């Protein structure tokens, strides 16, 4: 299980303490809103730095 | 800021392995380094030194040596140098450079290109073998001016790469590569050669993953490279690059695929099995032969705080490898995948977080490291309201800013 995960073959994680395999399910299918927050923090920092170079 | 005491280091094969002022450099910092074995090691050094009509650095090994002898002469309650050998060895020296520069001036007067810079060539090496740098360099300058083929400008090379290996000015060296790499369109195997010498040069320079790059398309046909350096000690440099810089999947690519550190790795057994528990997650084993290959590669001429940090950063990589396949690992089976105990690991993983790249929080409670998973929109949405108030705050400002422009409010 160790070395399938250092593949990158299985999506998820061993709890060793339980004897336990927990896998990310991964279900959401998002990722949009990590676009939305670097498209927000990088434009309105991209406009508070020509705001203040522009004054 | 240096020298540790450690046993075990094999001064005749170190000692035969390398030739000419390599191994003169080579076993000065073994001598240097290694005490309670400095005594054979400057015997040796002074033995071979007296080879090849060296003049100031024989001086200053024989006066090291007699130190040495005049310190075992008060522990269990110095060797003269021969005066004769100055007189000897200054005349026949004297005698055949001579002779050397009358025959290369006269060629001078016959306006020869290529048999200029083979006598300069050869004025270099004589210089290099009495032990001046400066001379060696000139000589093979005015070589490097008289060039007529291919296979001179890579001799030319070689030889530039060489001197500023010993002069330290690895800045010509990597500008020679670079020259006898690109020019040339880019069985006779120069290429490995040029690649040896760039990550050699690249290593002393502090640099890990191109020099490991470098080393990396080295093939092991060229066997012989003792003026600069050994293949053993090369297959260490290149192993420790790729373990420190490469990770797994990388690692396991550029070893399988080059198929010369798959020879390399045959010569030093030691690195291939740490690599093989890298891979293995086998991190304990790992790290105690790393912490061997320590103390057997800290006297080494280009290793010692280069592969200090090499090996620091071998082991933060080596923690984020382990903990990664795990949203929840007991930190005493962590602190058990190792010789460290619970305190240290503790702190060591502390520290791990605080740099980053683990992403982690550790549960001191029972001493379990449960790694961090955090919604994206939750992050988002505190970090927008952050900048909306921001926002505000720098509109509150330029809106200020008005004020006292459209009023004209100044300082007078």
């Amino acid at each position: 299980l160790v070395q399938c995960i250092l593949d990158n073959t299985i999506h998820g994680r061993i709890d060793q303490v339980n004897q336990l395999l927990e896998l990310d399910h991964q279900k959401r299918g998002g990722a949009r809103y990590t676009a939305l927050d670097k498209w927000t923090n990088q434009l309105n920092s991209l406009n508070q730095a020509v705001v203040s170079k522009l004054a | 800021n240096y020298v540790v005491e450690n046993p075990s280091l094999d001064l005749e094969q170190y000692a035969a392995s390398y030739s000419g002022l390599m191994r003169i450099e080579r076993l000065q910092f073994i001598a240097d380094h290694c005490p309670t074995l400095r005594v054979e090691a400057l015997k040796m050094a002074l033995s071979f030194v007296q080879r090849t009509f060296n003049v100031d650095m024989y001086e200053e090994i024989h006066r090291k040596l007699s130190e040495a002898t005049r310190e075992l002469q008060n522990a269990p309650d110095p060797p003269a140098l021969d005066t004769a050998w100055v007189e000897a060895t200054r005349k026949k020296a004297l005698l055949k450079l001579e002779k050397l520069d009358t025959d290369l001036k006269n060629y001078k007067g016959n306006s020869i290109k290529e048999s200029i810079r083979r006598g300069h060539d050869d004025l270099g090496d004589h210089y290099l073998d009495c032990g001046d740098l400066s001379n060696a360099l000139k000589c093979y300058s005015r070589a490097r001016d008289y060039c007529t083929s291919a296979k001179h400008v890579i001799n030319m090379c070689l030889n530039v790469i060489k001197v500023s290996v010993y002069l330290q000015n690895w800045s010509h060296v990597l500008s020679y590569v670079s020259k006898a790499e690109s020019t040339p369109e880019i069985t006779q195997a120069i290429l490995t050669k040029l690649k040896c010498a760039a990550g050699l040069a690249e290593l002393a320079a502090r640099k890990y993953k191109q020099a490991a790059k470098c080393l990396l398309l080295a093939s092991f046909d060229h066997c012989d490279f003792p003026e600069l350096l050994s293949p053993s000690n090369v297959a260490i440099y290149g192993g420790l690059c790729a373990l420190a810089t490469f990770d797994r999947q990388e690692l396991q690519r550029n070893v399988i695929s080059s198929s010369s550190f798959k020879l390399f790795l045959e010569l030093e057994p030691q690195v291939r099995d740490i690599i093989f528990k890298f891979y293995e997650s086998k991190y304990a084993s790992c790290l105690k032969m790393l912490d061997e290959m320590k103390d057997n590669l800290l006297l080494d001429m280009y290793l010692a705080p280069h592969v200090r940090t090499l090996y620091t950063q071998i082991r933060n990589r080596a923690l984020i490898q382990y903990f990664s396949p795990y949203v929840s690992a007991d930190m005493h089976r962590m602190a058990a995948a190792f010789n460290t105990t619970v305190a240290a690991l503790e702190d060591e993983l502390t520290q791990l977080i605080l740099e980053g790249l683990i992403s982690a929080r550790v549960d001191s409670h029972s001493k379990i490291l449960y790694a961090r998973d955090v919604d994206q929109r939750s992050t988002t949405f505190e970090k927008s309201l952050l900048m909306g108030k921001e926002f505000q705050r720098r509109a509150k400002a330029m809106m200020l800013r008005a004020a006292v422009l459209r009023n004209q409010i100044h300082v007078k």
